[PDB]
């Protein structure tokens, strides 16, 4: 009852070395019901994870009216098929144009050097469709 | 955005040290820092502050608010909660925060916060439009000018008014990168300071008695048996000293300290006496604690104080009242002084209004022996209401007068000292020029190509501040105006166009700051700089202790440390001489190779009195070089008071607790030299004001407004609670105007005219006023005038004015408190 | 989960016409460790409550560093004995000189015409010395 913070799970992906660049991984965070996808950009940008600070992941559920979202590699951006919001993979979701008020909710990756693992923790922005990330 | 609760730092979140960005006394924060979607818990040992919040906390268990929390986003993206709270254990504040340094948690930047309007890029005003620039076109346009002025004109050309000061806008690290580059590099000696016109010293005569206006410790506070405070309004203006060491003593907690140091001598209950024309609210809270029979007010007349130290002084010898062994052992000229200075009490009591009983009363508790033998121990403490006061040179010579003759310097308890405004961090090479020069005066008068303000807004703070601002508005114009013919010009053509325009009239004017600030209004580059926490950054307090603060976060934008600003500048000037094929000028831009704040320490604090080193004047003295970060951090928020007399890795910074305690002072002899100090009057300037005007003008500080308010303007609660500088008013005399709290009056004489929101105080005199200085909304500093002391000095606290109602302004009166700021 | 707002509960304090003009009552909210005042001022404010508008009442603990504040009838204010702080109760707890950087908290009273009750709701503003109002 003291708690400010959502729980969120600690859910793992994959381990970093297994992603080949700009070919999306897909899972689910932080339930089920949450389409995500992973990708390794192949040049570091800022907050980027992994050896080559490159990796980044978001929610793919557009931020206007939800429809999932499709990675497109030649622009390393994420296209809405609804109202065609496109928003850019290598600016933390920043939206290059279209109808939201809220950038592409980022998946929170730590990635352990020790083990190569990346591990979904937490999310920045908040996913369509939900009164909390953590239901 | 929720008003009812907080996020706890986690037990092991990241734990910086942080001096307050603000006042002299320098306390000291910690700052935690996490990410933003952990948090600790309430069970004491599961977060970082180790308090129980499982149930309710009792008084003077924390200080903490949501104003002392904040969510910042850094340069990779990731956001992180941030808690900066006073440190329980430092020594000068004991886990006190004032108003001010509370804040700093909401005055970090952030993007949607109180630090949203922050420059994060050049700005250029492109003839007729505010744009964003590059730095490097911004060091073309800059640098290239700069460089045509000193190719054309010699250093003469080009104007600075800079900070000298401590803390966030100032420290070691910066005032050697700005010093470096103005004196050693440009080498132009047309340099004022960010609070007086010249480049000059608020205390010369102290100093060339051989008395440093920082001689003591804080822990003097609490040993004294009486505090002068004189000029001064420490309560509101050095907040944590008063309440953390001056307090304790009135209230008896530090007795027992006294007698275990001291076991042969009475320690009777401390008295405290204020010399100040205006009852303030220290008088008021000294009162509340010590009674009013402990108090003693000095309700002088403005600009009184000479005639006051000298009828003191006077009556002191006449008493024997002195240390005649230490006159003997350690001064010069006191017989001399004796003659010059002597004033009786009733010819002092006539001029400052004071009753004779009330000047014997002062003696009597200050400086007739104690039964046990010995002189009290009286602590002089002074500051703006002098420094400002009329003729700062002399009221310096006729106090520092009293003070030796009476031994209350070098002994513990006492120390006549400035209590100070900013923190202090001065590390620069020497002045280049050979006379004073009234940096204002000469702008106005149409002199100089190019002028930086950097880190300080003279529009809001000089003295006559409406001549200076029509003056800097104009010849900003014919520049603007200029530059508005160019298409597609070059750089270098533009620099030629605005050259050119500097020659009929014109004025180039760059600012270097966190925000655009009225200075906006004129400025056609602007420079994004850095605060405490952004960067790395050293300083010392009042009692010349020295901190790190500890960088924690990443500035706006592509700001940057003001020291590598000076690098930068240094070095885009270098380049071009390179490029020009002048040997001699680039290596004059030489040792400005700085990566980190770090660099300018190294280069600047630590080489001062080194062999091989260049002449330097710094603070830390010739041991400056023993202080490194490292050694600062293991210190902590309590430092090491300056200067260091040794250091080891088993005994940390040792340092120096009072100064002249062994009667050697700063002379060419090692005595105390007493001076003459005559009382001329008011000056004629002043006297004519006087004359015309009904008002006394003083001003200055109100508790919760810092400085111009580069903060407090973008601060809700602030805006709510002064939405308009405000002028304390004699209730009779607003009945007299028809005026009551909430309206609105132009302030006005020979000077200038400016507004204010009328805020009656019963405190007030009649025919006196007291308003907010440097302030957002209504600047004081237009009514002030153009006169100075010797050293270009200015009479700050001395102007009159008339005072005419503009109207009501009713949602003031909606909105704002104006009931009584004196606490009873 | 769910839920962004915290569970006050609902006190009776007085009814209002029991109340004198510049007389303090004294009670505790949002549990007996967090005392507070109510007071009938004797003309309107905003946000005064009861028949008259001009019922208010706060959290007496300073929001400095805690100490209880006394309420000063001739001023109508509370004054804090610990470094000096003064808050206007005609001002939403404006503070007018001293060290906090928080207004005074106010407790959030409904007036009930019915019944002639006030009943504290909530608190505007974090009272000292707590993670939460509500703990
Ligand atoms: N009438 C009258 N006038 C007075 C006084 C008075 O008593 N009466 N007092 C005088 C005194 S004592 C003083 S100290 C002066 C003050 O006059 P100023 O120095 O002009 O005023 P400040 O508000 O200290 O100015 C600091 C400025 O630096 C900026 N700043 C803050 N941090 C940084 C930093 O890290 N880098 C840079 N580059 N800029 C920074 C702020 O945004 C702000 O614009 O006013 C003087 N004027
Ligand atoms: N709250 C707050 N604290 C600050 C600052 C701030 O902006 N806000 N600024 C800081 C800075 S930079 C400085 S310089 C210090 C200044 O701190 P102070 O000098 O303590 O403050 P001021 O309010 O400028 O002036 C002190 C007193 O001088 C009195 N006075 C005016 N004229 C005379 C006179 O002729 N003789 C005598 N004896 N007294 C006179 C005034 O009534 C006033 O009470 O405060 C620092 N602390
Ligand atoms: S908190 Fe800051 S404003 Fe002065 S009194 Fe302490 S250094
Ligand atoms: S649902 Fe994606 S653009 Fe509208
Ligand atoms: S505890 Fe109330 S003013 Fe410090
Ligand atoms: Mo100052
Ligand atoms: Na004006």
């Amino acid at each position: 009852a003291g708690r400010t913070t959502l729980q969120y799970p600690a859910t793992q992906v994959s381990v970093a070395k297994n992603l080949k660049a700009n070919e999306p991984v897909s899972f689910t965070y932080p339930d089920t019901s949450s389409p995500c996808v992973a990708v390794k950009l192949g040049s570091p940008v800022p907050g980027g994870v992994g050896p080559n600070n490159d990796i980044v992941a978001y929610s793919v559920l557009c931020t206007h009216m939800g429809f999932p979202t499709s990675y497109d590699k030649s622009s390393k951006t994420f296209k809405c098929p609804g109202h065609f919001t496109e928003f850019d993979a290598e600016k933390a979701g920043q939206m290059i144009c279209g109808q939201a008020t809220e950038n592409l909710p980022r998946v929170l990756l730590r990635y352990d050097e020790a083990s190569d693992a990346l591990t979904a923790v937490g999310v920045d922005g908040l996913i369509y469709g939900r009164q909390a990330n953590v239901i | 955005a929720p008003n009812d609760r907080i996020t706890l730092p986690p037990a092991n979140a990241q734990r910086t040290n942080m001096t307050c960005h603000f006042c002299i006394v320098g306390c000291g924060y910690h700052v935690y820092k996490w990410p933003e979607l952990q948090e600790g818990g309430r069970a004491p040992e599961q977060n970082a502050l180790g308090l129980d919040f499982r149930k309710q906390l009792p008084p003077l268990a924390v200080t903490l608010t949501p104003a002392m929390t904040n969510v910042v986003t850094e340069h990779d993206g990731r956001r992180y909660d941030i808690m900066v709270v006073p440190d329980k254990a430092c020594v000068v504040n004991s886990g006190l925060s004032s108003t001010r340094g509370g804040k700093m948690a909401s005055y970090m930047y952030t993007p949607t916060g109180d630090g949203k309007q922050r420059l994060k890029a050049p700005r250029l005003y492109a003839a007729d439009q505010w744009v964003d620039t590059t730095w490097d076109h911004a060091m073309a346009l800059y640098a290239g000018l700069i460089k045509k002025t000193l190719d054309k004109d010699g250093p003469q050309g080009v104007f600075f008014s800079c900070f000298d000061h401590g803390g966030a806008g100032g420290g070691f690290e910066n005032t050697w990168g700005t010093g470096k580059l103005m004196f050693s590099a440009i080498q132009t000696p047309m340099v004022r300071i960010h609070n007086r016109p010249a480049y000059n010293s608020e205390c010369h005569a102290t100093r060339e008695m051989g008395i440093g206006e920082l001689n003591n410790a804080y822990e003097d506070a609490q040993l004294a048996d009486v505090i002068w405070s004189i000029g001064n309004n420490p309560y509101e203006s050095q907040t944590n000293y008063f309440l953390n060491h001056w307090l304790p003593n009135l209230q008896g907690a530090t007795t027992s300290k006294k007698k275990e140091r001291f076991p042969n001598e009475n320690f009777p209950q401390a008295r405290i006496i204020f010399v100040d024309p205006r009852e303030t609210p220290s008088v008021a809270i000294a009162r509340h604690v010590a009674g009013n029979d402990r108090v003693l007010h000095l309700a002088i007349e403005p600009g009184t104080d000479t005639a006051l130290f000298n009828g003191l002084f006077t009556y002191v010898v006449e008493q024997g009242w002195i240390d005649k062994p230490f006159i003997e052992a350690h001064t010069k000229g006191f017989d001399d002084a004796v003659k010059t200075n002597r004033l009786s009490l009733d010819e002092c009591s006539n001029i400052t209004g004071v009753p004779v009983d009330m000047l014997k009363r002062a003696a009597e508790w200050s400086y007739k022996p104690k039964a046990s033998g010995q002189a009290p121990r009286t602590m002089h403490a002074y500051e703006k209401g002098i420094i400002w006061g009329n003729d700062n040179y002399v009221i310096q010579s006729a106090l520092l007068d009293l003070v030796i003759a009476t031994h209350n310097v070098g002994r513990r308890g006492t120390g006549c000292v400035r209590m100070g405004g900013h923190q202090e961090g001065y590390t620069r090479p020497p002045y280049p020029g050979d006379k004073k020069i009234y940096i204002d005066q000469e702008l106005i008068k149409g002199k100089g190509r190019i002028m930086t303000w950097w880190g300080c807004n003279n529009f809001q703070t000089s003295n006559n501040a409406q001549a200076l601002r029509e003056a800097i508005l104009q010849r900003s114009a014919i520049v603007k105006q200029a530059m508005q013919k160019a298409r597609g010009a070059t750089t270098e053509e533009m620099v030629d166009v605005i050259y050119e325009a500097t020659q009929n009239g014109g004025l180039f004017v760059t600012s270097i700051n966190l925000y655009p600030t009225k200075l906006a209004e004129a400025a056609h580059l602007m420079l994004p700089a850095a605060h405490p926490g952004e960067m790395n950054l050293t300083s010392m307090n009042g009692e010349r202790r020295i901190r790190l603060s500890e960088k924690f976060m990443d500035p706006p934008g592509t700001a940057m440390a003001d020291c590598l600003i000076a690098a930068r500048i240094a070095n885009a000037l270098r380049d071009m001489y390179q490029k020009d094929g002048k040997a001699e000028m680039a290596a004059q831009f030489e040792g400005f190779d700085w990566k980190t704040e770090e660099d300018a320490f190294n280069d600047g604090f630590r080489r001062a009195g080194q062999p091989g080193a260049p002449a330097i004047d710094s603070q830390g003295g010739s041991t400056g070089h023993l202080v490194t970060y490292d050694r600062l951090r293991k210190s902590g928020n309590n430092g090491v008071q300056l200067p260091v007399v040794s250091w080891d890795e088993s005994k940390g910074l040792v340092g120096t607790e009072m100064l002249y305690t062994e009667g050697k002072f700063d002379t060419d002899d090692g005595k105390a030299h007493f001076k003459p100090a005559p009382w001329n009057g008011l000056p004629a300037t002043v006297q004519q004001q006087k004359d015309k005007y009904r008002f006394w003008l003083n001003n200055g500080r109100n508790n919760e407004v810092w400085q111009t308010a580069y903060h407090d303007q973008y601060n809700s609660l602030m805006q709510e609670r002064y939405p308009m500088a405000y002028i304390e008013m004699n209730p009779d005399d607003c009945k007299q105007l028809d005026v009551t709290g909430g309206d609105i009056v132009e302030v006005y004489n020979d000077f200038g005219s400016t507004f204010a929101m009328v805020y009656p105080v019963a405190e007030i005199k009649r025919g006196q006023t007291f308003m907010l200085f440097g302030y957002v909304n209504g600047i004081q500093g237009d009514v002030t005038t153009d006169w100075t002391d010797r050293n270009i000095i200015p009479y700050y606290k001395g102007t009159w004015g008339d005072i005419r109602k503009v109207g009501s302004m009713e949602e003031f009166k909606r909105t704002v408190s104006f009931k009584s700021r004196r606490f009873a």
